């Protein structure tokens, strides 16, 4: 059924897995038009279908053309999502096809479950968690890839870079969602808080910087207490 | 007109013919059911005073043979008995007219109802939903399982509709998921009407067939098809008009014959919600949309 705190170490198990988000496929600016109506402009877009066991991402480029003439397009968006990561399973090899995907927001569900028909055995599920993958455009290399792209695309990363030769993929996915959580909150402090040291760089084949672990210690802790700064700035607390 | 005559009523028993019902005390003289209207399917039910369980009964027509009842006390039911001997019956029946032991079938001259309720409904294909060839009428019980409610367990005692399935290879065409799934014309049209059914009327008989289950047997699978049927043409952009102002004679007689103390467990609020306020045939049933609205408020 749904995946909450309950089954969450089901998602670090030997059964291959997606998370599909579909938070940053349709994305427009909101501005007046010359005669002082509101019009909206598409920019580019992406889905983000992540295996959180191996930090496989599969991110599809959704080029603005491919709204061109259409209507319903928050609707269109879901569809065109489900049409996309039925097309990537059916890319992969049998052994390399998921036996769940896991939907961030549950109106991809029944698009999902129709696009699958096919995968009979494949089980579309929701998620009780709210998971920061919104986010993922704050991440530099991923925003670059995306508005840069001319045409449909797909690209390909490890969202760990090389963590998991260091830690277990719980607690990989624990950095990523922290650090996520971090940039959507405070998307200027959280990139301070990563890039403030000069003698800390991002390897040209990573997404995030190259920390020791000790160094990963008080990062994760900068941004805890980020966080809870912009919770307390908030609520007023 | 014709007759169902009864051996005897050796337990109490409400006898229902059509939309009517009467009460029969244990050992009553009572000998069967006289002046059913020729032309019509007709359905004979029953409900144990001392065992409401198994509301049950049986569909049939006159014109295919003369059917009679008899309480079978091993097996504890009245059971529809063909008589081949046509001459045996005429005498029989003769005796219990001339003896005054029938109800007459109370139709009221300015009354379509029944008619209404049945028009497109036929006993031959009754016989292909429910499967005992041997009989020339079919028994249908409170809890039969339809054939879509066994693959979610006896296949012969089952209810043969016709499975719909809103999320399934048969409704959705590869390359027009988004398209098939919010606008079903084409699982409608060309799947179900041109495929399955051949025309509209035994789609309709169907229809109707499933709400008369769900009405005299509180057949719970016949709710859900009858149900589906529905939300089938309302969530279909494309349906010919003559379909769509039969449906809502259909429906407006429906409504209107359900009593209304059994709205809670008949009607599905998502799918009449659905059907009537946000569907693209929300504006098309109009007769329909008036007496549920005025009726059933709650509902909506
Ligand atoms: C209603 O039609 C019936 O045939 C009922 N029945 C069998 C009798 O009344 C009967 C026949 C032979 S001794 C009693």
């Amino acid at each position: 059924g749904a995946m909450n705190s309950s089954n969450y170490a089901e998602l670090f198990n030997n059964d291959i897995k997606l998370f599909v988000d579909d938070t940053n496929v349709y994305r427009v600016t909101v501005h007046k038009t010359f005669e002082g109506n509101v019009a909206t402009k598409a920019i580019n877009g992406c889905i983000f279908t992540l295996n959180p066991k191996t930090g496989h991402l599969f991110l599809k480029i959704i080029h603005t053309s491919v709204w061109a003439g259409q209507k319903r397009l928050s609707q269109l968006a879901k569809w065109k999502t489900a049409e996309e990561v039925s097309a990537l399973v059916r890319s992969l090899p049998k052994e390399e096809q998921p036996k769940q995907i896991i939907v961030t927001r549950k109106a991809m569900l029944d698009p999902l479950e129709v696009h699958m028909l096919d995968f009979p055995n494949i089980a579309i599920r929701p998620t009780e968690l709210r998971l920061p993958f919104s986010a993922a455009m704050s991440i530099d290399k991923l925003s670059d890839v995306v508005m840069k792209a001319t045409e449909p695309q797909m690209v390909l990363f490890n969202i760990y870079d090389d963590w998991l030769d260091r830690i277990s993929s719980y607690t990989a996915f624990s950095r990523l969602t922290l650090l996520l959580r971090a940039l959507k909150t405070n998307e200027e402090s959280a990139k301070m808080i990563l890039l403030s040291d000069p003698t800390i760089t991002i390897k040209s084949y990573h997404l995030w910087p190259s920390f020791t672990d000790e160094q990963w210690i008080t990062i994760e802790s900068q941004m805890r207490d980020l966080i809870l700064t912009e919770y307390g700035r908030k609520y007023n607390v | 007109m014709n007759t169902v005559p009864f051996t005897s009523a050796p337990i109490e028993v409400t006898i229902g013919i059509d939309q009517y019902s009467f009460n029969v005390k244990e050992n009553q003289p009572f000998h069967g059911i006289k002046d059913i209207p020729i032309g019509h399917v007709h359905v004979i039910h029953f409900q144990h005073a001392d065992n409401s369980s198994m509301r049950y009964g049986y569909w049939f027509d006159c014109r295919m043979g003369n059917f009679y009842i008899q309480y079978d006390p091993k097996d504890g039911l009245y059971k529809m008995m063909e008589e081949r001997d046509g001459a045996k019956f005429e005498n029989i029946v003769h005796n219990f007219k001339e003896r005054q032991m029938m109800v007459s079938y109370p139709k009221i001259d300015e009354d379509d109802t029944w008619y209404n309720l049945t028009e497109f409904v036929q006993m031959d294909k009754i016989r292909k939903i429910v499967r005992k060839d041997e009989n020339q009428f079919s028994y249908v019980d409170s809890s039969m399982t339809t054939v879509q409610e066994n693959e979610l367990s006896d296949p012969a005692h089952s209810l043969n509709y016709t499975v719909i399935n809103f999320k399934s290879r048969e409704a959705i065409r590869p390359g027009h998921e988004m398209e098939d799934f919010l606008d079903k014309s084409y699982y409608l049209n060309t799947v179900m009407l041109q495929g399955i059914f051949k025309n509209s009327s035994n789609y309709f008989g169907e229809l109707q067939f499933a709400f008369l289950n769900a009405m005299f047997f509180g057949n719970y699978g016949s709710s859900l098809q009858w149900h589906a049927m529905i939300e089938l043409i309302c969530s279909s952009a494309t349906v010919p008009k003559h379909m769509l102002d039969k449906l809502d004679e259909i429906l407006y007689y429906q409504i209107k014959t359900l009593p209304e103390q059994y709205s809670d467990i008949l009607l599905n609020e998502r799918v009449w919600n659905i059907c009537l306020y946000s569907s693209f045939q929300k504006n098309s049933l109009h007769n329909t949309e008036k007496i549920m609205e005025n009726k059933y408020p709650e509902l909506l």
